Order: C-alpha cells, then structure tokens, then sequence
C-alpha cells in the first residue's frame, strides 16, 4: 500500500547538519576541557546512550552546558559529533584509539565494533 | 511497499 | 579513507520518532484548528520550508504552540508529520488530494511531485 | 570512501 522515500532520512540529516552549521536552534554546548561544541539535544539523544541519560535526568535536562570528562580527547569527541550529523567516520592511525575510547564513553558500541574491524583490516 | 529515491526539495539556507 | 555508515541516517530517524512517541524533548505543539500534534522544531525545520520560516521568525521562534491554517485537512497534516519522522507516505485514493494540498502548503514540492506520479499510475 | 551497513546499537527505550 505504502510509499517509502529511500533518501528521506539522509536528507533530514543533511538539513540538521546545515542547521548546526548556521547555529539555528542549537540548544546545548558540550564542553571537553576548554573546547566547546554546539549541538541539538535530540540528535545527541538519538545517537548516544550517554546523552539520552543526561537529557532525561531532571537535574540536567534544562542545562545549556554539559561538561563531559575533561580527560576525553577533544579531537575524538569532534570526530564522533561530526559522525552523528553526517554518517561519516573519519578514522586515522593517529586518532583511532582516541575515537574508540570516546565511542565507549558515549555508549555507541557499534562505532567501537567498526573501529575493531578497521584495525583487523590492516 | 513501494520505494522512491526522489530527493527532498527543501534545503535549509 | 572515510567510513560511511549507510544505515545511520535512518537509525537516527527511527530514534527521533521514538523520542516523539515517548514525548521526550518535544518543544512544540502544532495546532490545526482544534487538533494537536506534538513535534520537535528541528525535525520540522529540516523537512519543510514553511516550518523553517516559522521557527526563524522572531515573533514566533519562542512559541510553544503554533497554528497552521485552520482550514487544512488535519488527516493530511497527520500523514505528513508521520512521513517526516518515518520516510513512509501512506497514500490512498481517499487521502491523496488532502495530502497533496497539505504538501504544497508545507512547501514540500518533492512530496507533491510524488502525489502527481501516484495520480499518473492510478 | 568505504561503506558499512552496520545497525546502530543505541535504541531509545
């Protein structure tokens, strides 16, 4: 009966990334050390178990700044945030361990698994 | 279930 | 050298709809005369030129309740909101004209284009 | 560019 649009989800995601880039309706700043990352809570909750728990916690849900562990690699976090909004995970010899560890912290187990397959590749 | 690959016409500025 | 996750956009979209279903971080009620639909502004702005204009307008950006034209068919809107959050457009002979007219009003020409292909095959 | 179809492990309850 029904019609399914195969590019719809990727087009929504493209436009969400364009909203992030223009800073339109971004409602949280994630802080890693002194580095600040602007985002939409809902996109974060849709990609990460950590962010889900944080923004359904009544003590934290209304905060505009969330501070993650300052021991987290900011390049690792930046790679993963770009990934949430793009589907593209840019992995390098030099950044891969940091990304894997950051993905564990964010409870994005499937990204970890993809990093493990990547390591098995070479 | 029929599929279409048509691109979304709306692009955010 | 990038890895691209081909199911990522649709998995994000599934989770956004689960968030809509559980009423989590919904920040707007769209009103069609007296019918009500809870949504996330950012999904609406990612899908429709009309909603983009509404939520970037300084008079309306901080409203928790938004009126659409109260004469639009509420079934037509409801089919389209579900489409925004699912990729699935459920077209029957009984609703096609209401979906098409509503899509024009939401500035979703590619959906209108599809309803025209539906008219051409039916 | 390399593609994977792996499914997201995170699911909103």
């Amino acid at each position: 009966s029904c019609i399914q649009f195969t590019r719809h989800a990727s087009d929504v995601l493209l436009n969400l990334n364009r909203l992030r880039s223009r800073d339109i309706l971004t409602d949280v700043v994630i802080v890693v050390s002194r580095e600040q990352f602007r985002a939409h809570k809902t996109v974060l909750m849709a990609c990460s178990g950590l962010f889900y728990s944080i923004f359904t916690d009544q003590l934290k849900c209304n905060l505009s700044v969330i501070n993650l562990d300052p021991e987290i690699n900011p390049e690792g976090f930046c790679i993963l945030l770009d990934f949430m909004y793009t589907s593209r995970l840019n992995l390098r010899e030099g950044n891969i361990m940091a990304v894997m560890a950051t993905a564990m912290y964010l409870q994005m187990e499937h990204v970890v698994d993809t990093c493990r397959k990547f390591i098995k590749a070479s | 279930l029929w599929y279409t690959d048509i691109r979304m016409s709306w692009r955010v500025p």
